[PDB]
């Protein structure tokens, strides 16, 4: 009826380019720059040469594909109510999934109106709240969120939850548990969960690096987080400058299968062995920066001690490791030589920090093995530091842009980084106003996103810290419980999506809650029909970001990641227009808390009167966009790449720590109270302690934690195969990272093209099974081939995959993605095995230390056979 | 008479799939008048093919893209009686309204890069997009695979058989199944990843990995091949022909020699202790 127009919007994976036709998504792109308009990229000259990025963005797998999900016919459609579930009559809690448990979800829900659903709702709400209270109404979406400032969790979700409940889910530290949980500790960045700073890295390492060390690091797959593969020429450009890649990881990964001189494969759960033993070498050789120590270090003495095997007798040499993890001494030691007298940047997880091997049962220890090797060696100075090559782009820090955790419209300072710049920018105090929470707060009520199915089933919990504790390197050791004093026990579950079956611990747990007669009500609002929601009482349609308005800048998620644009080749902000109408009877996120707002009496204070693009106006003119253009110059382009900004200073991570000197890079920490004269870490001593301080006063005012000791030692992993009685009955080591061809569920299942994708599922006589990757001597001795329905299991549970022999594995070592979308159940729903490929069901849900209250995914003993067809309900 | 060339370089394929994708985007729920029909989900015109070679710990995997070849001399253009044509840009397509109904149109591919579509009842596969490549407004001038790429796998471009020759040569260029003569325009870069064999070792003095050991590679009784082990005491000879061959190591004055039997397959011989 008209013609195509070429429109702009944004996901998880990258900025894209949206054509539209008559209401209907042709294609969706990569973004070209229109050098009549767009900015000049910026240059950096090092060894000779000089490189300047690509005038255009990148994608990653996931969105290119992401038009087959928006158009989905897993796509809730309309409100839906649990035929068995009656408000005024039996609600049959024990028949919540009951479809799913006769291998038919649909079957349980019928259709009803928008005016029905949300009557229902509101009724629930209001009776709980009168009888119990607000803290009787759980709820909690889950870590990601589908691209859009605006209406993020942290902005819209919290803007309405903080006006009508509630008591929170508060998500652990899932990305970052070791570096948290752990060496939080040891140098501090709590305001960055326990993670490194890395502003300026780029050009640093261009000029000095010989060699990079990629530990626990896969850039490719992840983009360090929402940067498509920004970053893939920036390790092409360090190839043909001569810099030697090393990956140690259990699966040769996808950035190794690609640039690797040298892959090691260590056993699950026993890094840091290696770099026990790296250290060692260092040690018995004097190979390691002393003068760097002497005046950064704290404790070192003691530890070198313990490395050297003096107080436990047992000297921690190549060989020792050898025999712990796999890897061959005479390679360890290699290694470590060269990583001595060449300038080598540690490459710990593929964002500079975080890592797959951070949440394990040995993610304690690894993150601080990371930062141990890196001391030792001076980061810091020139052509040494902790840098995985995905940030550290010479971007303009000085232009200021929120980040989707900075809070949007919510302004909440107690959930969101809106505390920081955003709240005094967004906010006047006269006709505009956040939305505080008196509940979701420490002297509030809260519950472990963790354990949520033992507090629901169980009736009652306690554990240490509040989700994030970025505070203060104790905040994360305040003790909490549930019900919290005065509060009361959960009537009311609220969630907004279903992954956690896919993406938390022994899974298998969180089918079992909903069925539990405690649960008087579960509404679920979400996009597609999958995961958990087939187990709600009321399904609201939710809408995708292509089918609403919003604004949101390239990979840019901010608070407890400062500034991490930098993983992009350019700061692009766009408006994310709306290209098409919401898909069936579905709404946004933000029009729906509108009209229960109206049913709750609360539409002004919660709308202001205005709809999402009034807020994004708002939103805009909060930022220092109008410095360059208008709103409505900006709406009419549809995005704009930020300006280089040639002459700042440049100021590289951690130099100022290593040369002694005041803090001087953007970083939002530590916090002036946290150093004596702005000098040092945030830690007591202002130094990297190898015994901490934090621990010790913890461990001295009575809390004994042996897998969390003060003093970094090598804990064996309890879920290692040559530590654990387990290992007798399930002998092959797994570890379920990231999904490579989605952003977690979202991608997977719902009949999306990313399924056809051949190392992502494998068809089987109809059906598209998850993948686990076995090694071939593995795969023989138990009589399995290439693409055989093989059965993973353990004491949790059973899921069903398609086998992938291959030699990218040591043998005894199994890998399958987490993630995954699709919660199928052969029997009895949480009680049989799993066709899905909820790789999950079968991951520890043990903390990782018992004040550690982090996932421990990573590390997870298991054994494989021949599926025999059965269903094993026998969990 | 201009004529389109795409050039893929395997040693860069992550096989992240962004291209497939790219198909799927622009295919399974769109219809191109006069180039075809919505494509079938399952479908590969653009087929990533996987191999990986060697054992457990010195292996290695590579990838190769194949669209259609849209070959010089297409034998489904000879053989489809009409239901396929070949474009003066070089463009080889199927007529999506005479090739209805004729399933042997598959069979004359020696690629098999063709899919039959059931709904459709008609022989499909890679148009390269000609339905885009023949708009302006299309920016990018250059197919989805090569525009949805964020590896720099490939260089598509437009030009005279002089030029692509002298290129050919330049890069040294080859294609899938020479011997065939169909010339195909779609050249591979480095595709010695995935069509040849290396072997590879780890040389120890003492113990400890001996860096640069001076090492040999003979056929025949000559060189065929030389380096020197890197800090890790390995080294890697590729693109290597199914044959056998002679190993010679020398390091620290200490000799080491040994054979090794190339067959479509890449050969670890391990640690060997100097
Ligand atoms: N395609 C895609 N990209 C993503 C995501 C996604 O779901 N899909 N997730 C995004 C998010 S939330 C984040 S937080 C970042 C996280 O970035 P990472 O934490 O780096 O992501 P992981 O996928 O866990 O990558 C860990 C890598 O470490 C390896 N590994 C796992 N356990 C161990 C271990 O014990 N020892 C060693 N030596 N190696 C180990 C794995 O094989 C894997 O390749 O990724 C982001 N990128
Ligand atoms: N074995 C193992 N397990 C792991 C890890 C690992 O390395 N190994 N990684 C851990 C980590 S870091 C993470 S971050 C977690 C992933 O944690 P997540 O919470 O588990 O998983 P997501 O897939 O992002 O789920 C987000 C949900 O939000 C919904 N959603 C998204 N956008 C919208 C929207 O606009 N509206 C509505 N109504 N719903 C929306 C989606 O449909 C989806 O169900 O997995 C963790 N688990
Ligand atoms: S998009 Fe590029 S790197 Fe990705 S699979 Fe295709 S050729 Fe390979
Ligand atoms: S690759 Fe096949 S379909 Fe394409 S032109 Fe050559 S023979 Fe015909
Ligand atoms: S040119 Fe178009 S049809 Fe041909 S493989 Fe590439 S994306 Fe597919
Ligand atoms: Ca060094
Ligand atoms: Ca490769
Ligand atoms: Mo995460």
């Amino acid at each position: 009826m008209g013609e195509v127009v070429r429109l702009t919007n944004s996901s998880t994976g990258g900025p894209v380019f949206v054509y539209v036709k008559d209401g209907k998504i042709i294609r969706m792109t990569p973004m070209d720059f229109d050098d009549a308009v767009d900015a000049p990229s910026w240059k950096i000259e090092a060894r000779g040469k000089t490189f300047t990025p690509p005038r255009k963005t990148s994608i990653a797998p996931y969105t290119a594909g992401f038009k087959s999900m928006i158009y989905s016919d897993l796509r809730i459609p309309y409100p839906m109510k649990r035929k068995s579930f009656d408000p005024n009559g039996e609600r049959n809690p024990q028949l919540r999934g009951a479809g799913l448990s006769k291998q038919d979800p649909w079957s349980d829900y019928e259709r009803i109106s928008w005016d029905e659903a949300t009557d229902i709702v509101v009724a629930e709400i209001n009776r709980i709240k009168h009888a119990y209270g607000p803290s009787a109404i759980l709820s909690t979406p889950s870590s990601h969120h589908m691209w859009g400032n605006v209406g993020y969790r942290h902005s819209t979700y919290f803007r309405f939850m903080n006006m009508m409940g509630f008591t929170y889910a508060d998500h652990n530290p899932d990305s970052w548990e070791g570096w948290h949980w752990g060496g939080m500790h040891m140098w501090g960045f709590s305001w960055r969960l326990g993670n490194p700073e890395q502003y300026d890295l780029l050009e640093d390492g261009l000029k000095h690096a010989e060699m990079i060390v990629f530990w626990s690091s896969d850039p490719e797959t992840n983009s360090g987080i929402y940067a498509g593969f920004e970053s893939n020429i920036r390790r092409q450009w360090l190839k043909d400058l001569g810099v030697d890649f090393v990956f140690i990881d259990p699966h040769m990964n996808h950035t190794a299968r690609l640039v690797a001189d040298k892959w090691f494969s260590p056993k699950i759960g026993t890094d840091h062995a290696l770099s026990f033993a790296i250290a060692y070498t260092w040690l018995k050789e004097d190979s390691y920066d002393k003068e760097y120590v002497a005046a950064n270090a704290h404790g070192f003495e003691e530890w070198a001690d313990y490395v050297l095997g003096k107080t436990d007798g047992t000297p921690k040499t190549c060989e020792w490791a050898e025999e712990e993890s796999g890897v061959p001494a005479c390679e360890i030691r290699a290694l470590a030589r060269q990583w001595a007298k060449k300038n080598t940047y540690l490459a710990a997880g593929g964002l500079g920090g975080w890592g797959g091997a951070c949440r394990a049962s040995h993610g304690i220890e690894w993150a601080r093995g990371m930062i141990a090797l890196a001391t030792m060696q001076g980061m810091g100075k020139p052509g040494s530091n902790m840098w995985s090559t995905t940030q550290g782009v010479p971007l303009d820090y000085e232009f200021y842009f929120p980040g989707y955790a900075e809070g949007g419209i919510s302004g909440d300072c107690e959930n969101s980084a809106a505390g920081f710049k955003f709240a005094w920018r967004m906010f006047d105090g006269k006709t505009t106003f956040p939305s505080p929470s008196n509940l979701n707060t420490s002297a509030g009520q809260h519950i472990p996103r963790l354990k949520i199915p033992e507090c629901i089933m169980g009736g009652k919990f306690q554990w240490s810290g509040k989700g994030f504790a970025g505070g203060d390197i104790s905040h994360q050791l305040h003790q909490y419980e549930y019900p919290a004093p005065g509060y009361s026990k959960i009537k009311m579950f609220w969630k907004y999506g279903g992954p956690h079956l896919g993406t938390m611990t022994a899974t298998n747990r969180y089918a079992k809650m909903y069925t539990h007669d405690s649960l008087e009500f579960v509404v679920s609002q979400s996009i597609w029909f999958e995961g958990e929601v087939p187990f709600a009482d009321i399904i609201l349609p939710a809408c995708t970001n292509f089918e609403r308005w919003d604004i949101s800048e390239f990979a840019n998620c901010s608070g407890y990641i400062p500034d991490n644009y930098q993983l992009c080749n350019h700061r692009v902000i766009s408006l994310q227009a709306k290209c098409i109408e919401p898909v069936g009877e579905s709404m946004s996120d933000y029009e729906i808390y509108r009209l229960f707002a109206k049913k709750l009496n609360i539409e002004e204070m919660f709308s202001e009167g205005k709809d999402e693009l009034a807020w994004c106006e708002q939103y805009f003119n909060a930022t220092d966009m109008p410095k360059y253009m208008t709103w409505d110059e900006f709406f009419k382009k549809g995005y704009f790449v930020v300006p280089d900004n040639p002459n700042r200073k440049k100021t590289v991570a951690l130099r100022w720590f290593a040369e002694g000197r005041e803090k001087d890079t953007p970083d939002w920490g530590p916090r002036l109270n946290n150093q004596v004269c702005r000098k040092g870490l945030q830690t007591t001593t202002g130094k990297v302690e190898f015994i901490a301080t934090s621990l010790k006063n913890f461990e001295e005012q009575g809390y004994i934690d042996e897998h969390r000791p003060s003093m970094h030692t090598y804990v064996p992993a309890w879920e290692s195969q040559k530590h654990s009685p387990l290992a007798v009955k399930y002998p092959l080591g797994m570890l379920s990272p990231h999904p490579r061809f989605s952003m977690h569920t979202m991608g997977d299942g719902k009949n999306s093209y990313m399924n056809y994708i051949k190392d992502h599922r494998v068809e089987v006589d109809g059906y598209k099974y998850w993948i686990m990757r076995v090694n071939s001597i593995d795969a023989e001795a138990r009589g399995i081939k290439n693409g055989d329905l093989i059965r993973a299991y353990n004491d949790r549970g059973s899921v069903i995959l398609a086998a992938q022999v291959t030699e990218c594995l040591q043998p005894g070592t199994v890998h399958s993605y987490e993630s995954c979308a699709v919660y199928d159940p052969l029997g009895t729903a949480g009680k049989s095995a799993d066709r899905g490929g909820c790789i999950n069901i079968l991951t520890p849900d043990r903390y990782i230390s018992k004040y550690a209250c982090g996932m421990a995914n990573n590390t997870a003993l298991v054994e494989i056979e021949k599926w025999d067809g059965d269903k094993y309900e026998i969990y | 008479m201009e004529q389109y060339y795409m050039v893929i370089d395997v040693a860069k394929c992550q096989d992240c799939n962004n291209c497939f994708m790219g198909c799927m985007d622009e295919h399974e729920l769109n219809e191109w008048p006069g180039y075809t029909a919505s494509m079938q989900r399952g479908h590969r015109w653009m087929n990533i093919e996987r191999r990986e070679r060697g054992t457990y710990p010195r292996n290695d995997i590579n990838y190769r893209p194949t669209p259609c070849m849209h070959c010089e001399n297409a034998p489904c253009v000879a053989k489809g009686n009409g239901a396929v044509y070949q474009r003066e840009d070089g463009i080889v397509l199927i007529d999506p309204e005479k090739a209805k109904g004729k399933k042997e149109l598959l069979d004359t591919c020696p690629y098999g890069v063709m899919y039959w579509n059931e709904e459709e009842n008609v022989a499909q596969k890679c148009t390269m997009c000609a339905h885009l490549l023949d708009d302006e407004s299309w920016a990018p001038k250059m197919p989805r695979c090569a525009h949805n790429c964020g590896s720099f796998v490939y260089e598509f471009l437009k030009t005279t058989p002089e030029a692509m020759a002298k290129k050919v040569e330049e890069e040294g260029l080859e294609v899938i199944k020479p011997e065939l003569g169909t010339k195909p325009r779609v050249y591979y870069k480095n595709l010695y990843r995935f069509e040849k064999n290396y072997v590879t070792a780890g040389i120890l003095v003492q113990g400890d990995c001996f860096e640069g050991a001076k090492v040999v590679l003979k056929s025949g009784g000559k060189e065929v091949a030389s380096a020197e082990t890197n800090f890790f005491g390995e080294f890697k000879f590729d693109a290597l022909d199914n044959g056998e061959y002679t190993v010679e190591i020398d390091a620290d004055g200490k000799s080491y020699s040994d054979t090794v039997v190339i067959d479509d397959k890449s050969v670890d011989l391990g640690f060997i202790k100097l």
